[PDB]
Parts: structure tokens; C-alpha cells; sequence
DNA sequence: ATCGGATGTATATATCTGACACGTGCCTGGAGACTAGGGAGTAATCCCCTTGGCGGTTAAAACGCGGGGGAGAATCCGTACGTGCGTTTAAGCGGTGCTAGAGCTGTCTACGACCAATTGAGCGGCCTCGGCACCGGGATTCTCGA
DNA sequence: TCGAGAATCCCGGTGCCGAGGCCGCTCAATTGGTCGTAGACAGCTCTAGCACCGCTTAAACGCACGTACGGATTCTCCCCCGCGTTTTAACCGCCAAGGGGATTACTCCCTAGTCTCCAGGCACGTGTCAGATATATACATCCGAT
């Protein structure tokens, strides 16, 4: 149903969050890793997410669901409830 | 009805800079701070309540929680602060 | 120049960096390869945004610090990964 | 599927995972020229 | 008349009935005393007056009246106590500190 | 002169069913005594967070499978998942 | 009366009233239902054979009869789901896995 | 003194058993600085546990805690 | 006469494949002895929790160790200097 | 080191809107008053295990010397990255419509807490034999200069 | 490539001390039965998540030029390694004293429960002003020509 959606992070926007890190000078290599860091990232985030939706026996995914699964893993987040 | 912490940190705010006002998403990261240190410190009381065998969680045990939590002159500031209340609370009734 | 000039002012912003429709096309995709059929609230893809960035954020910043321990002022595939080996993240 | 081979009437061997995954080690400075 | 709270009797501007309430709901022992709540709403309230006061001069620093999640996050990164106390916590909306290597620097 | 309690008959029951012919000495079992109160330890304090979470008071075999899959890598998961769910149908049809 | 062990109903070698009791006794809900010993005492006997197989590999590999610490490190150190499972974890009188990075080594 | 006791043999003996090659001349005296840092957060812990017991000696347990409490959890001692 | 890394190597096996303790306990017991002294004077200590210490500093040099080591080849060295320890603790979340 | 000078930056004022701050019901959660029972403080006793000392052995630590190889600089080459311009694309905003499905209320049973009687499982104490440690002699195997 | 020679591996012999069973015996787990309420389930409502269409305009994309940064090579010198001598303090065995850690029996006072009552703190409305945006201007800064 969906498919190559990683090539919608696109260059600049890896360069604009590379400045805010503060870096001056970019390799012409560091996209992919980016894509890929960012793709495993997101794979362990979201299932831990879903497991505690289907826990509950919902079909939606809330916003409780994400702060607990980010709580979970030592990346705690302030700002939508909890 | 949902409850939180908003009329108290606005109390406190009004308390130390008179004239400052706060948004909203603001109030709901202060909320999230006060949640969050009051479960660390619970926890803390709770395990070492367990630790020695007591079924009591007193004064004392928040008390040196927060000495295992708080960092510096942070511990320092907030052991008297809660001993001046606690004392303060004995004194009346 | 100009790359010191973009390192002021997005260090002196708070806006997200990313687009906003690709990165919930790309959550939706990922949570699909999990459970079928499956729907969000928008502010679950806003916390997952916000968390998305500032880890990649973070990163950068390691990757600059071991970049400029080997003498270069360009950051390399072997920095990002040297950075996540001794954060914990990788072994 | 020869890991453990007795629990009860059953065996360990077919509970156990058969192929556990090695832990591989970050190599730095690879010499790969 | 017979209605003084108990925070009015401890001096202090957090609820100590219910820090009590939640403390007795968490499960967190069979039993909790009596100083025990006073002193937790004590603890807190300080905290807050603390980390509320640096941001309040940090928005005062940026011409505005009201605090945002920037003066939170200004605050906090800033002060070495509460960066080790918030050293593994992300604020939406926040930003980072403005910080640039000098070895970058012409 | 005090009863204490300790996993170490348990511990040699199942590895004579693993290995029948070796031993183990004093300190690896103390090192096994304390893993499996580390684990037990984990395991029930996510299954008490669930439940509190979903606002209930009852902790049940459900509580224990979900946190068993928050908190064992994948592979385990499944292998624990799976002997899990066979000991819980041979008890409940034995009586 | 006392007729049968639960632990000899679900098939295991763990103690089921045990781990009931010890769950009832350490504040971690209001009420305790009746599988839940059952599944967490499956699942602790589970990893337990899991390590123990292993280290007794490692043991029998060294012409000894008798695990030791040392093995129990080996083996765990030697898996890649143990090893993320016990990441953060020490054991007493277990050393280190021999690895030299492939630079320092001499070649030919 | 007293942390002239960690001479320079046993820390290049603790560097070989990490995996060094080669030390440079200047590295004993980060290393005493670093082991007397972490000896310090843990033993502040260490007798804080115990102050709270009221009691006057040091136990295993009060390290087995202080070391759990900071991420670094130990097995063997723990019984 | 051995050419200069070969004992080296020697001594990184060697102490790769044992699993004593190598600091001597006594001079330990003498330092852990002095930093208890701020926190509270006239203590005790069980023989147990003196072992557990060392066990655990042991350990975290060790690791620390490692650390510097791949900071060190990263930038095409074999020599460990101080700075790598630095860059490791920094990065690991230690100095700040 | 010193000027054009073109560009991007910090300086006013106008206006306008939506979010914050305050004011009113009300209802449910907290305070007052009182009773009952067990958790915890306290004194007393036992004895274990921690601190301290002494003498001998010997292995580890400290010191000096020589040399080699590894860190550091200095120089040169080329190619990959940054900057800027013109063209193509898709995100974002505004509006319309349509259900899934979350959230709540009312019933009812099946499931877990609880208590008393019964008894076998698991823990502490005592012995013993074999696995492992240590030592000595003999084949292999790896460094290294020639 | 090849032999000194130093280090590593293998076999056999001796002894000791801790792992593995055996046996009492208490106390925690099992049986059986009672009772009360926590979830499961069914129905109902209405919110918010998903799908589609249209338009605009700012961001993404492709390409060309040139420079500055990464990498490779070479040279020097100094500091760390390997090895032999001399010194020192750690380790071990033995002995002796006493300070706290456990354990037990008594006693009381601090904390659950139970009713009753009343006020504090959420929802719901509503007004006005702080902050954003536009518009024009002044001043720093950076690059090229000297």
C-alpha cells in the first residue's frame, strides 16, 4: 500500500537537522545512514507503541500509547500529557 | 473531570514574579515535571520501605529519598525546606 | 559562511524540520508491517515527530564531537557509527 | 534440533531455539583500505 | 470555621490532601504516616518555585510577559543542577543551546 | 539458625534435565539465584505498570504475556510467549 | 488435605504457590488472579534452561565437569539476545571475552 | 596517599586486560582521577543506605542497592 | 630480545583469558577506607562489601579502557591518551 | 592594514486577532470526631565477626639504560562539496462528507479474598569421596637474526 | 628460508576440601467452603479520523563552477618498551579483645475505617490585550581591490 516512503526525508531536510547539531561541513555519504538510523529508531518506537494499544483492545493508536512506549526506553517526553 | 496541578504552579508563579503569565503548552510541561519527580520520589520511599522490612512509609524514608535523588545543594535547599514544614505542621494541631 | 550563517539561525528557532505529510506517510507504513488495519491520533504522529528529531539531533552533535577528534571538519559514515557504538545503542 | 533432550515425556529440543544469533564486535579503523 | 486545610495549617500552596490520596491509591505500601505528605508537597512546591523563577528571567531577558517551552528549556539546560536532574528529558517546542565549536569558528 | 529462601533445587532439577551429567559450584549458583529475582523483579513491576495504567486492579495471565513481550528481545519472546500459553492450558484442564 | 503440587498440574519444576505468594506479598496490584504464577513461573524456567544449556556447553568445551562463573559469562557474552537482555549487568568473577581489534594484529 | 597505592603496573595491567597496546605516560594520573570520582558516587550511596538503618557497618547489601540504583546491577554478592 | 608489542600482545591474552583480580586488595582496602572517612567518620566495613567494590571498579575500568581504545584507532593511532578518555566520557554521558 | 559597497541584521509604528485570565454554579472529595488493633519503639542478652598486632618470606614494585618505532610536522595533489540560478513538484490550506469506533451506562455472574484443618515439601546439620589444583618431565610451536 | 631458543601444550602422579546425599522436623502450601464485587457484555451516542477536490507558492531538484579540504608521502626526534638489579611492603599464619548486629519479650500510640457535612476546584462563558505581521530604516559585516 506504501512503499519508498524513507526517500520522503529528504536532503535538506537532513541538512537543516544536521545545523541545528551544528555541524559546518557534510559527506556525501551520510543520508543513508541517517535513513536507515532513523528507520530502526522508528521500528522499535512504534511497536512498542502497538503493543500497548492492543493490550488495551483498541484500534487506534493514542498519544498515551507513544509517551508510554518513549518513557519505556529512557527517552522521556514532556509536553502531551503523562 | 481531569485533574492537575495548574492553579497551584500559577500560585507559585504569581508568587515569585508578580507580573509574568504562562501559556498553556508551558503549564502542561510543568504538570509533566511534577508527575514525573513525584513518582521517582515515591518509588524510591517505596523500595527503601522494603529494603528494611517496614510496612510504614514515613518522613523519614522521603527523606532520605530525596537525598538519593536530588543532586548538590538541591538536596540540600529542599531537606530544609521540608523539615520547616513538617515542623511547622506539628506546631498547629 | 553561509553554513555558519544556517547553524545560527536554525539553533536560534524551535520549528520542527521535516515535513509533515512524508513522515506520517513513512509511521503509517512501518505500523502497517506490524498490525493491519490500524489508525492514529494526529498528536501520536506530533509526539513521534518531536522525538524523531531531537534524537537525530543529538546524534549530529556526537558525530561532530568524533568527527573533530580525528582532525576533520566533515562528518562520516564511521564518526555516526563509532558515536553509537560507545553510546550503548549498537554493541 | 539436538539442544536439550529430556523434559518430562516431551525434550528440551524442541522448546530451546535451535539457531541463536552470534553477538558481533565493532571493528573501528577497519582494514579495508 | 473547622474548615482550615492542611496545607493552610503546613504554610504551603500544593495540596497535601491530595498528595495523600495518591500516595494511599498508588500501591506503594501497606501504610503511610502522617508527616510523610507534607513533607512531598513541600519537596515539590520548591522545585517548582526553583525552576519557575530561572524561567521567568529568562523570559524577562527576551522582552516577553509570559513563559514559553523555550524559556523552560533555556532554563533548564542552563543550570547545571537541573541538567543533571533532567539530563535524559526532551521538551517539545523547546530547541537546543546555542553552542559552536571553536575549532569552526574563523 | 533461620529459614532463608533460595531458587537453587529448582535451578538443579532443570539442569539435570538439560545436562545429566554435570555439576555447578556455590558461586554460580548464588550468580543464578540473582538473576532470577532480577528477572522476576522486572516482570512484575511492568505487568503492575500495565495494569494501572489501563485502570484496573487485577493482575492477570494477560498482564504477565504482555510484559513479557515489552520486555524479552524477540526471539525469546516468542519461545517464552509459547511456554507460557502451554503451561496455562495444562493446568487449567487438570484438576 | 494435600493431594498435588500446582507446579506438578502445569507440568514445570518451578514453584507456582511460591511465586503466587511472592507476587500477593510485594505491592504490585490490589488482587492476583490465578494464571498469572503459572505463565511467569513457565517463563522464569524457560530462561533458566536457556542459560544453563548454554553454560554447560561452554564447561564441557574445557574438559570440565563443574560450572563455574566464567562460564556462565561466556555464554551469556557469546549471544546476541542475552547479551542485549543482560547489558547493564555484572558478574562477579567471569572476565572478559578475548577479542584484540584486527588493526594491532600483525599480518603475515 | 593512598591513592599512590593504584601504582602503574596494576592500572597497565588493567588496560591489557581492555585490550591496549600502547599507553602513553600521562594516562595514570586520569585514571586515578577517574577511580576516585566513581569511588565516591558510589560510597556517598553506600552509607547513605546504611545511615538510614542505623547501623554503624558498612554490608554487602548496602552496595549491591547503591550500585543497582545507578544502572550498574552486580550478581553474586546479592545472597 | 623481543621486538617492542609482542609482549604486549602476550600480556592481553594472558589477561584476557584469566579472571583474577588485579589490584592489590590491601592499598584498595586503604583508599576505599580514606573516602568513607568524609561521609561519615568511625565506620566499618564487612569484608564482602570491600570485594564487591573492587569487583566493580574493576569492571568499569575495563570498560573504560575499551572505550579509549576505539577512540584511540579512530584516529589512526595506538597509543591511548588522556583525551580519548575525555572524548569516551563525554560521549558516553559522563562529563556533562 | 584600509576603503566601496552590497548584503543581511537589529531598529521604529499600525492593526488585528485569538488565547489567556477571570467570574459563576455545583458536586464530590476532603476535613472533624471517634474507635480499635497491631506496627514499631525500647530494654536486655548473646556471641559473632571486625579491628589490631607481630614475625617471616618472597614476589612485586621501583630504577636505570639502550634503542627503535611511532607520533608529529611539512608539502603536494585532486576531487568532492558548497554556492547560486532556473525549472519542476508536491506540500499545505480551506471546504465537504461519511462513517468507525471510542467512551459511557446498566446487569449479572464467575472469580478471587478469606478462614480453619491437615500434612508433606524444603531447609539446616553432618559426612564422604572424587573433581580439580599443583608439580614435574617431555614433545610441539612460535620469534627472530643471519 | 632456516635453525637457536624461549614459550606453550600434554601426561602422569598426589592430595584435599567442597559438592552432593541422607535425615529430622516445622511451617507454609493445599482442601474445602462462603461471600461480595470486579469485569465481561450489550446497547447507544456522537466525535474525530479518513477520503476527496482545488488552488497557490514555496521548497525540492538538476546543473555548472571553482576552491579548500582530505589523503598520501617523507623526514626527524623523542618517548615508550624490553630487560637486568635492588628494595619494599603485601600476604600468610597465629593470637586476642570487644563493639555492634541479631533475637526476644512488652507496651502503647499512630493509622485504618466509618459517618456526616460543607467548601474548594473543575466545567462553562466571556472580554480584552500581548504577540504576530506588515512596512520602512539604520547599522554591522564580509569580500574584493589596494
Amino acid at each position: 500500500v506504501l512503499r519508498d516512503n524513507i526517500q520522503g526525508i529528504t536532503k535538506p531536510a537532513i541538512r537543516r537537522l544536521a545545523r541545528r547539531g551544528g555541524v559546518k561541513r557534510i559527506s556525501g555519504l551520510i543520508y543513508e545512514e541517517t535513513r536507515g538510523v532513523l528507520k530502526v529508531f522508528l521500528e522499535n518506537v512504534i511497536r512498542d507503541a502497538v503493543t500497548y494499544t492492543e493490550h488495551a483492545k483498541r484500534k487506534t493508536v493514542t498519544a498515551m500509547d507513544v509517551v508510554y512506549a518513549l518513557k519505556r526506553q529512557g527517552r522521556t517526553l514532556y509536553g502531551f500529557g503523562g | 473531570r481531569k485533574e492537575s496541578y495548574a492553579i497551584y504552579v500559577y500560585k507559585v508563579l504569581k508568587q515569585v514574579h508578580p507580573d509574568t503569565g504562562i501559556s498553556s503548552k508551558a503549564m502542561s510541561i510543568m504538570n509533566s515535571f511534577v508527575n514525573d519527580v513525584f513518582e521517582r520520589i515515591a518509588g524510591e520511599a517505596s523500595r527503601l520501605a522494603h529494603y528494611n522490612k517496614r510496612s510504614t512509609i514515613t518522613s523519614r524514608e522521603i527523606q532520605t529519598a530525596v537525598r538519593l535523588l536530588l543532586p548538590g545543594e538541591l538536596a540540600k535547599h529542599a531537606v530544609s525546606e521540608g523539615t520547616k514544614a513538617v515542623t511547622k505542621y506539628t506546631s498547629a494541631k | 559562511t553561509v553554513a555558519l550563517r544556517e547553524i545560527r539561525r536554525y539553533q536560534k528557532s524551535t520549528e520542527l524540520l521535516i515535513r509533515k505529510l512524508p513522515f506520517q506517510r513513512l509511521v503509517r507504513e512501518i505500523a502497517q508491517d506490524f498490525k493491519t488495519d490500524l489508525r492514529f491520533q494526529s498528536s501520536a504522529v506530533m509526539a513521534l515527530q518531536e522525538a524523531s528529531e531531537a534524537y537525530l539531533v543529538g546524534l549530529f552533535e556526537d558525530t561532530n564531537l568524533c568527527a573533530i577528534h580525528a582532525k576533520r571538519v566533515t562528518i562520516m559514515p564511521k564518526d555516526i557509527q563509532l558515536a553509537r557504538r560507545i553510546r550503548g545503542e549498537r554493541a | 534440533g539436538s539442544r536439550g533432550r529430556l523434559r518430562g515425556g516431551l525434550g528440551w529440543e524442541s522448546s530451546l531455539r535451535q539457531r541463536p544469533m552470534p553477538r558481533l564486535t565493532f571493528q573501528a579503523g577497519d582494514p579495508y583500505y | 470555621a473547622k474548615a482550615k486545610t492542611r496545607s493552610s495549617r503546613a504554610g504551603l500552596q500544593f495540596p497535601v490532601g491530595r498528595v495523600h490520596r495518591l500516595l494511599r491509591k498508588g500501591n506503594y505500601a501497606e501504610r503511610v504516616g502522617a508527616g510523610a505528605p507534607v513533607y512531598l508537597a513541600a519537596v515539590l512546591e520548591y522545585l517548582t518555585a526553583e525552576i519557575l523563577e530561572l524561567a521567568g528571567n529568562a523570559a524577562r531577558d527576551n522582552k516577553k510577559t509570559r513563559i514559553i517551552p523555550r524559556h523552560l528549556q533555556l532554563a533548564v539546560r542552563n543550570d547545571e543542577e537541573l541538567n543533571k536532574l533532567l539530563g535524559r528529558v526532551t521538551i517539545a517546542q523547546g530547541g537546543v543551546l546555542p553552542n559552536i565549536q571553536s575549532v569552526l569558528l574563523p
